[PDB]
């Protein structure tokens, strides 16, 4: 009951008792799932570590990195997520350029909410597990991604731990990548959200005299998002079975000098159109 | 932990229809840091605005675009801010 476990709720939330138990709910002008809440229109930061074991192209020896930092910035209701990942080796930096979804999950979490639809943070409170896989059509193997989000920590930071393992095609040193606007469908069912999407991306050759023509490639993203929802509050409206994420203004960049990988994108969440 | 610098031409004046660009950079004691532009008080950028890697580009400027813009530098340790101003003829 609340009298016993009010501390389980966010300080910016209200507690309510029910037959089988209690549930938390963010107060007016705050968004979240009750256990975690943030003020509307406020800037938020996400921090965590990144470790990987990635085979590039046809290499039989993987590039390994641990203790790499991930820092992301967003402003509630603006819809744009900016992610930086640094201490990323040049040996893998360019080949990770097409993987904007590494930071894209943060865009899903804070997408601009339209009509009667909720973004990732409203649904999970930033407490969830993301299992993702990506297959590059025409190339061997696949890349597996696992990310754990643990809510807002003692410092006020949202949290995210990232693990990457597998094989990705080789992208020429100094090349750049372009991704056009797209939409993704997120299906909900009993505390589980899934999505699968096949998209294309363009690779532009190294910016030097004689740069050859650009070329496109295709990959398929598959992901499963798991989390907990309060099992009480019978009079609780069910979440939509399907929500559409609209993505645009995508930018990806890798800088060899500072060895930093950057991803940026704009997001809106609403009905299927 | 982090220091922001709005590159020269912090104050610009253009006519309606032009494109304007503002640049932001920073010195950080941490490897991973971000640079993000917004209007004053964390106001939402115009739809015609593009913002990435510290570079803010506003295309086909409208009188309503006039005002102060803020570049926010951030890392796991702290944040810092610098400003720029736009005037429309
Ligand atoms: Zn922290």
């Amino acid at each position: 009951t609340c009298a016993n476990n009010r501390h389980q709720c966010s300080v910016h939330a209200e507690c309510r008792d029910y037959a089988t138990g209690f549930c938390c709910r963010c107060v007016a002008n705050y968004t979240g799932n009750g256990r975690q809440c943030v003020a509307e229109g406020s800037p938020q930061r996400v921090n965590g570590k990144v470790k990987g074991r990635i085979f590039v192209g046809s290499s039989q020896v993987p590039v390994v990195f641990e203790n790499t930092d991930l820092h992301s910035y967003v402003v509630m209701n603006h819809g744009r997520s900016y992610t930086a990942i640094s201490t990323i080796p040049e040996t893998v930096g360019y080949s990770l350029l097409p993987l904007a979804p590494i930071g894209g999950i943060i865009g899903w979490m804070f997408a601009v909410e339209q009509d009667g639809f909720k973004n990732g943070f409203s649904i999970t409170g930033g407490e969830f597990t993301r299992q993702a896989e990506v297959t590059f059509l025409g190339h061997p193997g696949k890349l597996v991604l696992k990310q754990q989000f643990s809510g807002i920590d003692e410092h006020g930071h949202l949290t995210i731990s990232t693990e990457l393992e597998g094989r990705v095609p080789q992208i020429p040193y100094g090349a750049s990548v372009h991704i056009e606007p797209y939409t993704e469908l997120y299906h909900y069912s009993s505390s589980v959200i899934t999505s699968s999407s096949t998209r294309e991306y363009t690779v532009m050759e190294p910016d030097q005299d004689g740069a050859a023509p650009s070329h496109t490639h295709i990959y398929q993203w598959r992901q499963t998002i798991t989390f907990q929802e309060c099992a009480h509050d019978d009079a609780r409206p069910a979440l939509p079975s399907t929500q559409q994420l609209s993505v645009d203004s995508v930018f990806v960049l890798y800088n060899k000098e500072e060895r930093i990988l950057r991803y940026a994108l704009s997001n809106s969440i609403g009905p299927v159109r | 932990p982090i220091m922001v610098t709005v590159e020269e031409q912090r104050s610009q004046s253009v006519r309606p229809g032009a494109d304007v660009t503002f640049i932001c950079t920073a010195k950080s004691k941490s490897p991973a840091y971000t640079l993000v532009w917004t209007r004053l008080h964390n106001g939402k950028l115009p739809s015609r605005a593009m913002d990435f890697n510290g570079i803010l580009t506003i295309r086909n400027v409208q009188p309503s675009d006039a005002g102060t813009y803020v570049c926010t530098g951030s890392n796991m340790f702290a944040m810092d801010q610098g400003t720029a101003t736009l005037h429309v003829q």
